[PDB]
C-alpha cells in the first residue's frame, strides 16, 4: 500500500556513487517528503563520506542545498551492496534503528550497483517491523525529464 | 593544452533541469552553477555539478553576484566525496551566452586546473537535438590586437555503465 517514488536524479546518484565507491559499501543521505500515509517521495540524495553519520556534514549539505532551492526534510538513507544483493545486514538494521527514532517513517534503500550493470537496476526499499519488510518503489518523472532523457538516449544511440 | 571536444553525463543535465525547476526559474532567468569533472585531456569529461546560488540585475548586465564561499564550501564537500571530479567551469540555463559570462569566467579561472568550460544547458529544449552549447575563453586576433572571446566546442553524451542502464530503467518506467 506504501510506496517509495524516487526521482530520476536520486536514482542517478545512488548508482553514480555506488559505482564510485566498489569495493566498498557508500551510504548517503535521501531527502524528499512523506506526503501522506501511504507515499514517501525521494526528490534528491546526496553522498556521505567514507568512514557514525558525520551531523556536521550533513547539517551544512543541508544547509548549502536550502540556499539553492532543495529544501526537503530527511526521509531515510541509502548504501551500496556492490555485487551481492538488497538486503539488510545487522549492522544496517541497527542503522536504520537510529534512523526510524529519529522519524518513524524513514526508509532504508539498497542499491547493488554491480548487478546493475547487467540490464536491470538492483534496488529495493526497507523499514523495520518493530524483522524488516520491502517497500514497493516507483519512479516520478517529470515530462521535460523524460523529453530530455529520450532525446539523448535516441541521440546517443541513435 | 587545447581542448577539442566535451563529453557529458546525463545526470549533469537533470540536475541542472532540477536547478532550475526548484528554484522556479522562469522569463529570461537564468540558473548558475558549478560542473565538475577533467578537463586535463583534449576531450573534457563533465560527470557532476551543483547549484549555486546567483543574483542578476534585469536589464544592467553588469550587475551580477556569485558567492564565492558557497563555491569554495561546497566543492570542499564534493572533495570528500570523490576526489577525482575536479571543479572543471560553470553552467547556466541559457538558452544563449549573455552579456556577462566573460566576466563570470574570469572568476571561476580562480577555481579551475585548466581553461575553463562554460556549459550552457537549454532547459526548455523543444527538439533539436543536444540541449547543450559548450564554450571555453579565447584571445582572437584586423590582425593587429587579440580580444577575448568564447569558442564553442562540439558536446557528446558519455554515460557511465550503470548510470546509462539508470537511464534507461527510467524511460522503461
Ligand atoms: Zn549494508
Amino acid at each position: 500500500k506504501e510506496t517509495v517514488y524516487i526521482s530520476s536524479i536520486a536514482l542517478l546518484k545512488m548508482l553514480k556513487h555506488g559505482r564510485a565507491g566498489v569495493p566498498m559499501e557508500v551510504m548517503g543521505l535521501m531527502l524528499g517528503e512523506f506526503v501522506d500515509d501511504y507515499t514517501v517521495n525521494v526528490v534528491d540524495v546526496f553522498a556521505m563520506p567514507q568512514s557514525a553519520v558525520d551531523d556536521v556534514f550533513q547539517a551544512k549539505m543541508m544547509d548549502m542545498l536550502k540556499q539553492t532551492g532543495r529544501d526537503q526534510m530527511v526521509v531515510g538513507w541509502y548504501h551500496s551492496h556492490p555485487g551481492f544483493g538488497c538486503w539488510l545486514s545487522s549492522v544496517d538494521v541497527n542503522t536504520q534503528k537510529s534512523f526510524e527514532q529519529l522519524n518513524s517513517r524513514a526508509v532504508a534503500v539498497v542499491v547493488d550497483p554491480i548487478q546493475s550493470v547487467k540490464g536491470k537496476v538492483v534496488i529495493d526499499a526497507f523499514r523495520l517491523i518493530d524483522h524488516y519488510y520491502s517497500l514497493n518503489i516507483d519512479y516520478h518523472k517529470t515530462a521535460k525529464e523524460t523529453k530530455m532523457l529520450m532525446n539523448l538516449h535516441k541521440e546517443q544511440w541513435q | 593544452l587545447q581542448h577539442e571536444k566535451v563529453t557529458i553525463a546525463p545526470l549533469v543535465l537533470l540536475s541542472a533541469l532540477d536547478h532550475y525547476e526548484r528554484t522556479q526559474t522562469k522569463e529570461n532567468k537564468r540558473c548558475v552553477g558549478v560542473i565538475l569533472g577533467d578537463a586535463n585531456s583534449s576531450t573534457i569529461r563533465v560527470t557532476n555539478s551543483f547549484a549555486l546560488p546567483f543574483e542578476e540585475d534585469e536589464k544592467n548586465s553588469d550587475v551580477w553576484f556569485l558567492d564565492h564561499n558557497y563555491i569554495e564550501n561546497m566543492n570542499e564537500m564534493c572533495k570528500k566525496i570523490n576526489a577525482k571530479e575536479k571543479l572543471i567551469g560553470w553552467y547556466h540555463s541559457g538558452p544563449k551566452l549573455r552579456a556577462s559570462d566573460l566576466k563570470i569566467n574570469e572568476l571561476f579561472k580562480k577555481y579551475t586546473q585548466n581553461n575553463p568550460l562554460l556549459l550552457i544547458v537549454d532547459v526548455k529544449q523543444q527538439g533539436v537535438g543536444l540541449p547543450t552549447d559548450a564554450y571555453v575563453a579565447i584571445e582572437q586576433v584586423d590582425g593587429t590586437s587579440t580580444e577575448k572571446t568564447f569558442l564553442h566546442l562540439p558536446c557528446t553524451i558519455e554515460a557511465e555503465e550503470a548510470e546509462e542502464i539508470g537511464v534507461e530503467h527510467l524511460l522503461r518506467d
